């Protein structure tokens, strides 16, 4: 007996409740993942004078949190186009911007860079109340975060260290007991459960920066990508423990990492190519697809069923199909391109970039909502000397 | 903002759960049945199922279980809704009042959790220590059954096994013990745990994990003395208990999947098993009793009993009777015999319960072309598939018809003094009288001795002292029953002709001009007592006996020719007790006094078809509680009748009506008759409890059906219908349907059973070449079930299958429309089809076929190949608009009779639904909600105007008006979009706003514009405007209509007030129940009035009505607001009850 | 082309 995969059976069975199965779940979403990219249209938002958006996640069907190079943390109501700023959490001590935002699997805790970029800030969801202090575990900025459980998060940094943090019930109850007594919010205290550095390779021993993290829930692995071109895999069942290290086929701008749970494949961005790695495979068994957007860099990547969505410095999003092993074509690779957003004609632009009226808004972050039909895209100009933001909702 | 009123026209009928136990008492056996939101409680009796109580819960029922904690005298009932409201319910009766009392309740939803893929499961331990609920993967939620746990507080035990298929509590274990089948990467396994309430965790179970059949699914816990568990797969049945394992694999079960079970014997010796095809099996456990006193299973045996309706749940009741609850067809009560029949089956049907569900399609038509509307639905699936013809009003069976034109009235007579049955029926004609002899069911024209043949009879009937009376224009004649001869005659002193007459057991009243004469009936003698003169000429009079009186009445009701009024006179003196003005332009033609459920009422009808009815106080002759209902446009005649063991009133008109009482309230329903002028009751030895209805040309003799708001007629197809449309030109319905055939070793396919598509009066097969160039790689596989599709052409009058046309191999007929195209005067049936193969996620090939039905032959006019499946088609301005996969396309009909593409739209994921009005197209998407397109004839293309950006999985769509669009979604929620006329920017204009959200609790298959009550024909006095019917998978029919702002505010205020007075079962908040709900978001209901709640205002007693009304400001239409009285909302609500 | 961090 062959597998019944036809969507006509799903529709006609649904009309009868004739066991329209959960078997079709991968058919329905896989079909949508191929259809959506050509149906999307841009609705830009005006964020004012914020510097760049570096991280973003959906908090609700209606709201997206965004972190910025200005260190501002803010929320967009994408239905009303309304911007709400959030207080930035300070450290245990009275001593860049927000390069990473992450949600724990149960969506009760949000993890961001703090007022100190070296320090992890935790907020309570959905309210955005503070939970705990900015720490002093890292000596430099937090580049990436990954919630390996509802209580445990790993955080990378420019010094190459990986802090493992656990928000225990005590941390929550101390935050809540303190906020009920003191009208001014007072944090709970935190420290890393363990602090481990990535193995130092023959490459520059200071350039051990861990730029991206991704969690494989199936095997309880944490994958990690450094900017020296090396990929690392760690077991994350209970505590951060090394499994293997593999050198990536490309060692340039390895800034984003995503994991396809339906493929057991890690997608790794680079200055030009997306690489598809499987740590259980031989090191030569790696697929590499060239974006051809050469010189602009891949800046964000994610899996939607069997489709990879790739944001780039050419302010453009490509879509790639694993099963077909090629880009989606337009109804000639299909690509969206961001609008102009807003640029600040500041002194640096005046001196070095004044000869250019328009720059592409690099997609530093993108994410699909829970329905799988809306794609939030945000970023800013590629050059570090340029100040100005871009955001919009594609639907 | 849009304002919409939504009400249920037909309650859901498909069963989704059933249980048996001692719930209403410690002694009675009950069957509790759950149909979506409705809980129905029956008492099991030797005769059948006797309903006691029915309850609408503010929630869709998912779990329903009877249980009995220690110290309870009778079972308690646990219910969990799909919104996770949980409650424990107790049934209590005090005197005549029955209430369902919530002992405990609480919402048991968890903020995080994947809802489990085998659906909600809920189970109760055999000693009632806990309820265990499998709501989410990886978690087992336990509710301790502490008698003090008034709030259903619960804790979760984490479960290592994520994907759990079925779970049961085992019997005989000391600790409550959970046994379940779960699916590992290595296959399916049986595992057990002991459940600790003190530690709130799982402990190692009493026996080891076992591998089981890969298709193992259903788990049957086995009671003592056996203990253990039976596991049921696709091929085998296995028993596990401790170390013992015992398995059988009967070939007799391998053909169909077992879907449900029910324990026959309290000791576990026999179980019923049911399956996908409706085959009912008995599984028997052969036991060996050992010399040490223990009991062990010896072997398992499976036997086939026969076929039933497809079972959703079985329940063995008692005495061999099984309730076969069915979701896909009519539910059945069946009896199991010891000895098989000639066909080898032991199953004999006892009773059948109508199920409209699932309603996959419908249309509203006027077969009588009257403009009322009857609704014809595609219902059921597989061998249960049928058409149902649904019509608001009361049915009649014609048993005889006689050519007797010009009848001016009818009356029964019993000429044989030894008979209670009618033996004679008198026919009134102008200038003559004729008599029908009644001999069984046979009826013949004759003459009755003592009666005048050359005069018009205005009344006759049986009277006291074993005599008959005939009242004719010239005289009043008393005729004895024996020897059928005149005994006395009375004549009017002024020698004027009688125009109206009425008589009972002893009283005679005749109207002669303005004079009313009263006579007494004595043995062989008539006597005049008194007479009066009315101010105006009498148009009608009635002295029909009331209540339990022995054919007597102290009152006479009359109507007049001049002042258009009704009056009550006291006999014999004809004293005026009450005068009531009827109004209108046309005089009363008939007046009637009747008794409804022992209550006394007066009815009077005008020649304009208007009917006025009043409560009647006999002692004082006064009228009260006056109400007006228009029945027709022609003069109406009011008469009593006896049938269904009750007394009621029939109104003869161009729109004949039966007036009947329910719960001491009058209900007026149209009758399924073309026309009636006069009538009388009939009670012969062949026609007991019957009617004689005289129309313009013939006399119709017959019986009334059960008095139901909607009458339903069933036409079984024995195969699944898919779409229906009506072609008036050919007097035919077109129905897409399909049957399952099994592919044999010959490579061909054979039908499992005969069905409408093979049993047709003629048939044809698609002779198309279009897809001959390619075949599926699995086209030659064996044993695979293949669905074979047909277009049936069905006679509108007989419902016979006039023709059946078969589609290609592997071709699905998806959509059907009947319309005229272009300038072509021919009406065509247009079918959209698709080629379907299991290995393809989406179809790449399909075609549109234009058929014409003429001279008994369905002819193919044209074929068009399309690269995709045709999901929907509509007629759009003489052009054919079709949804093909992800695109919407518009076809022009050429003079060569071929379709030609003009324009299209590509902005969809999958366009499943199409509705149009004017130049506007509403398109429903698989995932992206609804979008609005418009056709621009000047450019010859489509332009997208606005769309809803809130993602929604559409099940149906409809256009309510130009700006307001109605959607239905997979999660049982209805919503209204509105074009944003307030928009000032382009981005705002392109967004449709949600101006209403409402959780309906049904999956809606189809929306249709129409009504089952007579259309308004331009009247604007109705507070509601527009009428959209909809059908659901549970067989529920609902109605949506629009409200003006003032009505919306009045009813919304009233709605919030009702929710503070009427306490629901389970104590579930109405605002929570109706709030829009999905995995992604929850929102309060707005823009919609719950008509099922508003109408409940007429059920609550006045003491509670006054609580709702007090301090409410009401606009009486003057524009001024005044404090409302109880009867102000009653009037408003009763008007709302007339829309369905 | 002064890429961010």
């Amino acid at each position: 007996p062959p597998v019944k995969r036809s969507l006509v059976y799903y529709l006609k069975n649904r009309e009868v409740r004739l066991q329209n199965e959960t078997s079709y779940s991968r058919v329905l979403h896989g079909y949508a993942a191929q259809q959506l990219p050509s149906l999307l249209k841009e609705r830009e938002f005006h964020l004012g004078t914020l510097n760049k958006v570096f991280a973003s996640q959906w908090l609700n069907h209606r709201q997206v949190v965004c972190g910025t190079k200005c260190n501002t943390l803010f929320v967009v109501d994408v239905q009303t186009s309304q911007i709400t700023k959030i207080p930035i959490l300070k450290d245990r001590e009275p001593g860049c911007g927000i390069h990473a935002i992450e949600l724990n699997p149960s969506r009760t805790l949000l993890a961001t860079g703090g007022d100190n970029p070296n320090s992890l800030a935790i907020y309570r969801l959905p309210t955005l109340d503070p939970v705990c202090v900015g720490d002093d575990g890292h000596k430099d900025w937090i580049f990436s975060i990954a919630w390996i459980s509802d209580t445990m998060a790993v955080s990378g940094s420019r010094d190459g260290s990986m802090g493992l943090w656990e928000v225990t019930d005590d941390v929550l109850t101390k935050s809540d007991a303190r906020h009920n007594v003191s009208r001014v919010p007072v944090y709970a205290h935190i420290t890393h459960k363990a602090l481990k550095d990535i193995p130092k390779e023959d490459t520059n021993p200071d350039n051990c920066k861990v730029r991206a993290l991704a969690f494989n829930n199936k095997n309880k692995e944490l994958g990690a990508v450094s900017l020296d071109g090396y990929f690392h895999l760690w077991k994350a069942e209970n505590t951060l423990s090394k499994l293997l290290s593999t050198k990536l086929p490309y060692c340039r701008e390895n800034v984003c990492l995503a994991y396809g749970s339906e493929w057991s494949v890690y997608a790794v961005g680079s200055q030009a190519h997306v690489s598809f790695l499987d740590p259980r495979q031989p090191s030569y068994n790696v697929k590499s697809v060239c974006s051809r957007e050469r010189g602009s860099g891949i800046r964000s990547v994610s899996f939607y069923e069997h489709i990879i969505t790739v944001g780039t410095g050419q302010g453009s999003l490509l879509f790639y199909d694993i099963r077909a092993q090629r880009f989606l074509e337009e109804r000639e690779n299909l690509k969206l391109t961001t609008g102009k957003g807003w640029l600040n004609h500041d002194e640096t632009w005046r001196n070095y970039f004044s000869d250019i009226d328009f720059f592409p808004n690099a997609v530093y972050t993108h994410c699909y909502d829970s329905s799988g039909t809306k794609l939030f895209v945000a970023g800013g100009p590629l050059p570090s000397g340029l100040h100005g933001n871009y955001a919009g909702l594609w639907s | 903002m849009s304002y919409n009123y939504v009400v249920t026209a037909q309650k859901p009928t498909a069963v989704n759960g059933c249980v048996t136990g001692h719930f209403t008492s410690a002694e009675d056996l009950n069957l509790l049945i759950a149909k979506n939101t409705r809980l129905e409680i029956y008492v099991v009796t030797a005769e059948g199922l006797r309903p006691v109580k029915e309850v609408g819960m503010y929630g869709k029922i998912a779990v329903m279980e009877l249980f009995r904690p220690k110290g309870e005298s009778k079972d308690l009932l646990f219910i969990l809704t799909a919104k996770y409201n949980a409650c424990i319910l107790e049934y209590k009766q005090s005197g005549e009042s029955i209430d369902i009392i919530t002992r405990a309740h609480g919402n048991v939803q968890d903020r995080i959790g994947r809802p489990s893929e085998t659906g909600i499961i809920g189970i109760i331990d055999p000693e009632c220590r806990m309820i265990g609920l499998r709501l989410y993967d990886g978690l087992f939620k336990v509710i301790p059954l502490d008698r003090d746990n008034k709030e259903l507080k619960a804790f979760n035990i984490r479960l290592e096994e994520l994907h759990v298929i079925d779970v049961k509590f085992l019997y005989g274990c000391q600790a409550p013990t959970i046994c379940f089948v779960y699916q590992d990467p290595q296959g399916r396994h049986v595992k057990t745990y002991e459940v600790s309430l003190r530690e709130k965790e799982f402990n190692k179970g009493p026996w080891k994990q076992e591998n089981v059949e890969a298709e193992a699914s259903m788990v049957i816990a086995v009671p003592e003395p056996f203990g253990g568990a039976i596991i049921i797969g696709q091929e085998s049945i296995t028993y596990h208990n401790g170390d013992k394992y015992l398995a059988i694999a009967p070939p007799i079960i391998k053909q169909s999947t077992i879907v449900c079970h029910n324990r026959v014997d309290p000791n576990g010796s026999r179980y019923l098993l049911g399956d996908m095809e409706g085959r009912l099996f008995m599984l028997l456990l052969e036991k060996e009793e050992q010399m040490d006193g223990t009991v062990t299973l010896k072997d398992l045996r499976v036997e086939l009993l026969g076929e039933t309706s497809i079972a959703e749940c079985l329940t063995y009741l008692d005495n061999g009777v099984v309730f076969v609850g069915s979701r896909l067809g009519d539910s059945q009560l069946v009896k199991l015999n010891v000895d098989s029949n000639e066909q080898g089956s032991y199953v004999v049907a006892m009773e059948t319960f109508t199920n409209l569900g699932p309603i996959v399609d419908m249309c509203v038509v006027d077969l009588e072309r009257q403009g009322q509307g009857q609704l014809v639905t595609c219902s059921g699936a597989f061998k249960e598939g049928s058409l149902r013809i649904i019509r608001n009003g009361i049915g009649i069976h014609e048993h005889a018809s006689i050519d007797l034109p010009g009848i001016k009235g009818l009356w029964p007579l019993r000429s044989d003094p030894n008979r209670e049955t009618d033996d004679t029926l008198v026919l009134s004609f102008v200038g003559q009288t004729r008599v029908l002899m009644l001999n069984g069911e046979e009826v013949e024209e004759t003459e009755l001795m003592g009666f005048v043949d050359d005069q018009q009879t205005f009344f006759c009937g049986n009277v006291a002292h074993q005599q008959l009376i005939q009242i004719t224009s010239a005289s009043v004649r008393l005729v004895s029953q024996e020897p059928k001869a005149l005994v006395s005659e009375w004549k009017e002193p002024q020698a004027k002709n009688i125009s109206v007459a009425s008589c009972n057991s002893s009283q005679v009243v005749v109207a002669v001009g303005r004079a009313l004469y009263y006579l007494q009936i004595h043995p062989q003698e008539l006597r005049q007592i008194s007479h009066t003169e009315m101010e105006h000429e009498v148009a009608c009079l009635d002295i029909t006996p009331l209540g339990d009186s022995n054919g007597l009445s102290p009152l006479c009701a009359i109507g007049l020719w001049t002042d258009i009024s009704a009056r009550i006179l006291k006999l014999p003196s004809f004293e005026l007790l009450h005068k009531e003005m009827l109004g209108g332009e046309i005089i009363p033609r008939s007046i009637l006094m009747t008794t409804f459920e022992s209550s006394h009422y007066l009815l009077c009808a005008l020649g304009d078809g208007a009917l006025f009815y009043f409560g009647l106080n006999i002692e004082t002759g006064l009228l009260s509680d006056r109400k007006k209902v228009t029945l027709g446009t022609q003069p109406t005649v009011l008469r009593t009748f006896r049938s269904l063991s009750t007394t009621n009133v029939f109104a003869c008109s161009d729109r004949p009506t039966v007036i009947y009482s329910s719960n001491h309230k009058l209900v007026f329903s149209n009758v399924n008759l073309k026309e009636v002028n006069y009538m009388c009751p009939l009670n012969s030895d062949g026609y007991p409890d019957s009617l004689a209805l005289a129309n313009n040309s013939t006399l119709t003799i017959g019986t009334i059906d059960e008095i139901q708001k909607l009458h339903i007629r069933t036409v079984p197809l024995y195969e699944s219908p898919r779409k229906i449309c009506y072609q008036e030109v050919s007097q035919c319905f077109g129905v897409l349907s399909s049957r399952i055939e099994v592919q044999d070793t010959s490579g061909g396919t054979t039908a499992l059973r005969p069905s409408a598509s093979t049993q047709a009066l003629s048939s044809s097969v698609s002779s198309s070449k279009l897809f001959s160039s390619s075949t599926a790689p699995h086209e030659t596989s064996f044993g695979e079930e293949v669905e074979v599709h047909n277009l049936l052409i069905i006679d509108q009058h007989t419902f016979e299958v006039l023709h059946a046309h078969q589609f290609l191999q592997n071709e699905y007929a998806l959509s059907l429309v009947s319309c005229k195209l272009g300038k072509d005067p021919n009406t065509y049936f247009i079918v959209g089809t698709a080629m379907v193969y299991p290995e393809e996620a989406e179809p790449k090939q399909g075609r549109i076929v234009v058929f014409q039905y003429s001279d008994g032959k369905l002819q193919t006019v044209a074929e068009k190949e399309v690269k995709g499946a045709v999901y929907s088609m509509v007629e759009f301005n003489g052009k054919l608009l079709a949804s093909i996969n992800s695109t919407v396309r518009l076809y022009e009909w050429t003079t060569e009779k071929e379709l030609r593409t003009e324009c299209n739209h590509y902005n969809n994921i999958m366009a499943l639904y199409l509705k149009t009005k004017g130049d506007f197209i509403l398109v429903g998407d698989l995932m992206r909600s609804v979008l609005l397109l418009a056709y621009k004839p000047m450019e010859g293309n489509f332009e997208e105007i606005a769309r809803d950006f809130n993602p929604n999985w559409m099940s149906a769509v409809e256009i309510l008006d130009d700006d307001n669009f109605l959607g239905a979604e997979n999660a049982f929620n209805l919503f209204v979009c509105q074009k944003d006329s307030a928009a000032t920017t382009d981005e705002e204009r392109q967004h449709l706003q949600e101006v209403g959200l409402f959780h309906l609790g049904e999956f809606v298959n189809v929306f249709c514009h129409g009504s089952l009550v007579m259309q308004n024909l331009g009247e604007t006095s109705t507070p509601t405007q527009g009428s959209v019917l909809f059908g659901t998978v549970n067989g529920m029919i609902g109605l949506v209509t629009s409200l003006s702002e003032s009505w919306y505010n009045l009813l919304l205020d009233m709605q919030n007030r009702l929710n503070k007075v009427i306490k629901s079962v389970g104590k579930i908040e109405h605002s929570f129940w109706r709030s829009f709900h999905t995995e992604r978001k929850t929102e309060p209901a707005t823009g919609f009035i719950d008509g099922d709640l508003i109408e409940s205002f007429l059920d609550i007693s006045r003491p509670k009505m006054q609580e709702v009304v007090a301090n409410l400001q009401y606009d009486d239409g003057s524009g001024m607001k005044r404090e409302a009285t109880a009867d102000d909302l009653i009037k408003v609500v009763e008007e709302l009850t007339r829309i369905h | 082309g002064e890429s961010e961090e």
